[PDB]
């Protein structure tokens, strides 16, 4: 999850569902490698003792200037077109800079994000379609024309850029809790009955 | 009543006190209002009886 | 009632659903309390009649 | 301010103040004869 | 305009990333291991 070579774009976000294992969130908490570690429905100190149904790791990379929008209830371009979190969210956000990992002076133009969209997306929705967006009242066809644009747009990722403009790898945990036979918890011994 | 659950135990086992107080106050307010309404109606029915 | 407006639409047409629940909660509490007072008065008056 | 007969040069750029009227930005946005239309603080749909 | 009984000034130097750790109710290894502030704190924090 964390020590992968390269994360995907924000609109092509990597979703992994983890189940049937023993987790230790303490060492996850006890590393300072993550610049920001913030949960919304559970306090992290309790997180050694909760048993969940099955967990979701959603991973991508963004620009660091957008990490304010990763909170639930936020708005903005990333928050309203390509990535949305629901307001009943029970989980955590984790972010770190990866300026020394995937930031290239030649330019990481691999990382696109959706810049235009017809209407705002559902929570937990992933869009992949790349049809061109018309900005003016004039309809357009083909691939290009006046006031009609490709919705996708790249970052200028080079390490010589300023603060925030370095890439930041972002992983979101979205466990669901206390409605099912739970599966994933606990470095905790069970006593006798 | 707007809290994350209607059980005290899962809230206290889920959250640390500085936010548990914020949820627990709303739960307390709702239950206290219910008690108040119940005993008011009991007083009136007692007067009729 | 400590909310921003007494027009429910204007709260809905200006404040976002991440925060509008706080104002409309106040409106709920105030109007519910007024109903409490009105029907308690009606019950006492009806017993007298 | 758009269809005037002549403009001045850039060292003596003309400044004109317009207020207290009705401004419609659709008719100037859809006219594609202009070389560029680059709005910065406001999205071009949000002008109207 | 207020008057007080006893004043206590606590001083140290930290890493500049750790300023958010000083607030009551915040969590992290500085606030968890070598300086803990109670949640019903009254006073003022200064950092530079």
């Amino acid at each position: 999850v964390f020590n992968a070579t390269r994360f995907a774009s924000v609109y092509a976000w990597n979703r992994k569902r983890i189940s049937n294992c023993v987790a230790d969130y303490s060492v996850l908490y006890n590393s300072a490698s993550f610049s920001t570690f913030k949960c919304y429905g559970v306090s992290p100190t309790k997180l050694n003792d909760l048993c969940f149904t099955n967990v979701y790791a959603d991973s991508f990379v963004i620009r660091g200037d957008e990490v304010r929008q990763i909170a639930p209830g936020q708005t903005g371009k990333i928050a309203d077109y390509n990535y949305k979190l629901p307001d009943d969210f029970t989980g955590c956000v984790i972010a770190w800079n990866s300026n020394n990992l995937d930031s290239k002076v030649g330019g990481n133009y691999n990382y696109l994000y959706r810049l235009f969209r017809k209407s705002n997306l559902k929570p937990f929705e992933r869009d992949i379609s790349t049809e061109i967006y018309q900005a003016g009242s004039t309809p357009c066809n083909g691939v290009e024309g006046f006031n009609c644009y490709f919705p996708l747009q790249s970052y200028g990722f080079q390490p010589t850029n300023g603060v925030g403009y370095q890439p930041y790898r972002v992983v979101v945990l979205s466990f669901e809790l206390l409605h099912a036979p739970a599966t994933v918890c606990g470095p905790k011994k069970s006593t006798n009955l | 009543f707007g809290a994350i659950s209607s059980v005290l135990n899962d809230i206290l086992s889920r959250l640390d006190p500085p936010e548990a107080e914020v949820q627990i106050d709303r739960l307390i307010t709702g239950r206290l209002q219910s008690l108040q309404t119940y005993v008011t109606q009991q007083l009136i029915r007692a007067a009729e009886i």
